[PDB]
Order: structure tokens, then sequence, then C-alpha cells
């Protein structure tokens, strides 16, 4: 288990500032040249920044020069991206990635963070309302509707992650309001539908909402 | 430009070091700090034929 | 002067067990420094191939890469249901280590009927002055599906929105939601809420419905 675990993304007004962190585990961090790469909505991946293994030299895509600063702390096994004078066009999922080769990027990037979203916008964060999609009259469906939040994303899990199969969390849709909504549904056997509890866990971090909704028949 | 990174760096070194090869001649030596020291300078800062030549083997 | 990356085709649909061929081109010479990444929806890319043909460890042998003159190709021998993904190339020759835009690979599986389920608005939601009624179409193929709302037999128009999952990595099907949104006032005016589904895998359209209250 080699791992890059990112944190720090969220909503920030234009002109604002955010700092991403990428915490490395399971490898000798200091041997590696590290990368930031971003993916803007419906666009390709693009290089943001690269730092040498000691940290003493750095390089930036033109679009971000003078505004972002990459750094690393080898003692804590962590990589940083300091994003200032944030513009709307910087809105994207931000990945950290490890160098797969020896000549700076010649064999791609082998190990990637999970991605952290960064939204640059004047709009305020809004946490979601979570509503049951109650099962009724072999196999029964139930859900949670996660309504009226901003910005993306929310996490949805069932039974703290204990229930995964038959789960369908739909991509979020933008309502005319400018707010997002999504359902997560699960199909389960009708037999265990008074036998067992079904609970959806909704996390919206941009607003610090964490909701468990108990979904029982009705 | 004045810097070299990635495969263009590798191709340039191979051509520069001819039949001698890289000083850093084994997988284990290409991962070395000394190798990276030269590579990070070429890529992040400035690379010249003299710097490049230091990357080559020196047989008799 | 920055090198631009071009893939073909931008998407394809191919059957399990088929040979899939994806092309990437560079606008300038990148030598043999071309990588392939597999990206599943909302996920970190996964490196498959670097230096045109070198398979990354832990990657199945069915994936291979080739330089093809001044072209590069990724080959998926024996397409599997897990292979549903966007495949993107990346030149590794110079800054800015440019990625192509991707080729969407869909798995062409056999026709499959949706199961249709309807959910009325909760009491919790009604309390707050809005009503969302959700219709689920679960595990179908192909993607195309027609979903009509009726309120006391009157066809709804312009008041619902749809969402579709990405293909499933095991059974290659899609699920869809249609969500009809009404004010609490309008919802209380009416009795019968019906979702009608027309799909290729159904011999006739399927209606699922409830009466408000029941």
């Amino acid at each position: 288990e080699v791992q890059l675990l990112e944190s720090g993304g969220g909503l920030v007004q234009p002109g604002g500032s955010l700092r991403l962190s990428c915490a490395a585990s399971g490898f000798t961090f200091s041997n590696y040249i590290m990368w930031w790469v971003r993916q803007a909505p419906g666009k390709g991946l693009e290089w943001v920044s690269v730092i040498s293994s000691s940290g003493g030299m750095t390089r930036y895509a033109d679009s971000v020069k003078g505004r972002f600063t990459i750094s690393r702390d080898n003692s804590k096994n962590t990589l940083y991206l300091q994003m200032n004078s944030l513009r709307a066009e910087d809105t994207a999922v931000y990945y950290c990635a490890r160098d797969n080769g020896d000549y700076v990027g010649e064999k791609g990037f082998d190990i990637w963070g999970q991605g952290t979203m960064v939204t640059v916008s004047s709009a305020s964060t809004k946490g979601p309302s979570v509503f049951p999609l109650a099962p009724s009259s072999g196999t029964a469906a139930l859900g949670c509707l996660v309504k009226d939040y901003f910005p993306e994303p929310v996490t949805v899990s069932w039974n703290s992650g204990a229930l995964t199969s038959g789960v369908h969390t739909f991509p979020a849709v933008l309502q005319s309001s400018g707010l997002y909504s999504l359902s997560s549904v699960v199909t389960v056997p009708s037999s265990s539908l008074g036998t067992q509890t079904y609970i959806c866990n909704v996390n919206h971090k941009p607003s610090n909402t964490k909701v468990d909704k108990k979904v029982e028949p009705k | 430009s004045e810097t070299l990174c990635g495969g263009e760096l590798v191709d340039t070194l191979q051509f520069v070091c001819g039949d001698r090869g890289f000083y850093f001649s084994r997988p284990a030596s290409r991962v070395s700090r000394r190798s990276r020291g030269i590579v990070e300078e070429c890529c992040f800062r400035s690379c010249d034929l003299a710097l490049l030549e230091t990357y080559c083997a020196t047989p008799a | 002067q920055d090198i631009q990356m071009t893939q073909s085709p931008s998407s394809l649909s191919a059957s399990v067990g088929d040979r899939v061929t994806i092309t990437c081109r560079a606008s300038q010479s990148i030598s043999n420094y071309l990588n392939w990444y597999q990206q599943k929806p909302g996920k970190a890319p996964k490196l498959l191939i670097y230096t045109a043909s070198t398979l990354q460890s832990g990657v199945p042998s069915r994936f291979s890469g080739s330089a093809s003159g001044t072209d590069f190709t990724l080959t998926i021998n024996s397409l599997q249901p897990e292979d549903f993904a966007t495949y993107s190339c990346q030149q590794s020759y110079n800054s800015p280590w440019t990625f192509g835009q991707g080729t969407k690979v869909e798995i062409k599986r056999t026709v499959a009927a949706p199961s249709v389920f309807i959910f009325p608005p909760s009491d919790e939601q009604l309390k707050s002055g809005t009503a969302s009624v959700v219709c689920l179409l679960n595990n179908f193929y192909p993607r195309e599906a027609k979903v009509q709302w009726k309120v006391d037999n009157a066809l709804q128009s312009g008041n619902s929105q749809e969402s579709v999952t990405q293909e499933d990595s095991k059974d290659s099907t899609y699920s869809l939601s249609s969500t009809l949104t009404l004010s609490k006032a309008d919802y209380e005016k009416h009795k019968v809420y019906a979702c009608e589904v027309t799909h290729q895998g159904l011999s006739s359209p399927v209606t699922k419905s409830f009466n408000r209250g029941e």
C-alpha cells in the first residue's frame, strides 16, 4: 500500500487563496519528484506544477505562474500547493502524482492522489437536505435524496460502507436554482427489510454537513 | 529553451554520450541522488553541453 | 510550440472479448515517450503503459501499446466489462507533458430491461414546501430510455430532470433516475403519480405509480 492522500480542496471566492496537501505513505517520499495535475470540468488532465525531490527547485505551467507555489516537507512526508489570486478557470479536480521515472516525467506518473475539488465562485456554500426514498410494495429499492447543496461534491455511503453492492449513487444535477441534487439508491432483498436497518451517510465537506438518514419502509 | 526534461533529456543524453553511455549506467545508479542532482538542474534550471557531458561515462 | 495530443476515436463501443484499438498522435515529435492512462469516472487516472509499449506492473497483459510510424496505439485484447473507462495518452518528451483528451470506451453488452420503481416525497420534505417524486430505472442496456410523468393522467412537461449512472463495471448496465419536482401546493392538488418507461428491452411500456396518501 503506497498512498497519496490529498486534503484541502473546497470553495473559495475569486481573488482568494487555498492550500492543498498531499500526504504520502508506503514509500521513501524524498526519492521522488512530485507533480500537481488538474482536471477542469469536461477537460483533459493538465500539468500544474512539479518540484524536485529535495524541494529546492520547482516549475509551473504558464497559466499559474506567480500565483501558485508548490513545496514539500520531507520530514512529514507531505506535498503542498499554495494557490493564490484564484480565478474561476482554476476550478477543477487537483491531483498530486509521483514520478515514475528518473529524468522528470519521462515515464509518466505512476502513483496518484484521489483528487480534491477546488471551486472558485462568488456563491456561498449550502449544505444538503437529506430525505428518505422509502421502499414499499423478491427485491426492494430504497434511497436517499440529497437535495439543494453547493458546491459539489457529496459523499454517500450505506451502513458506514458496510453495504456496497446494488448501490447506485447518481451523478449530481444542477437545478434551475443553481443548487445540486442527487439520489443514492440501493436494491436489497424484501426479506431483510424489517430484519435490518438501512442508513445512508451523506458527507458534504464544503459546508461541514454530515448526516445519517435512517431509511425504513412506508 | 535552456532546460531539458523527460524523454527529450534522455534522447539528448544518449546522443551526447555516444558509445560511452551514461555514467549512471545501471538502474540503481539512475535512481541515485547524484544522477537526480544533475537531472533536476537541467530540467528545473539550465542545462548546457558541459552539464550534460558530466552525465557520461569516462572509459579509457 | 507546446505539443498537442490528438486521439481517435473520441469514443467507441465494443463487445466483451473484442480487440480494441485506440490511436494517439503528437503534433511534433515525441520520440517513443508516450504513456497511456485509464480513467474511470471521478477517479484518479491509472498508468497503464509508458514509453509507447512498456506495460506498468499490475496491469493485465491484454493491454499493449505500440508506436505505429508517427502514431501510437493502445490495444485492448479481449475487452473486459471492467475496462469501461476513458483512455488517455500523454507525451513524456517535454514540458508541458501534455495529456490527450481521452477516448471513451463503452462496453456493448446485450439488451436488458429496466426494473422500474417509484418513490413518493417524504413527509420530511413536504413539511418544507416542496415535493420530489423519484422514478428509478435500474440495470438496463442500452442507455436510451424514455421516461414520462403523469399526474392524474396529464402528461408532465418541463418539471423533471434525469440522471444516469456510468456503466457498471461488472454487468455493463446503466441505471437512471427521473425526479419530478412540484410545490407542496401543486402536489396536494393531485392523486395519481405515474412514471411510464419505454425501453428497447421491454415488450411494452412499464408504468409504476402511487396514489398520494396510500
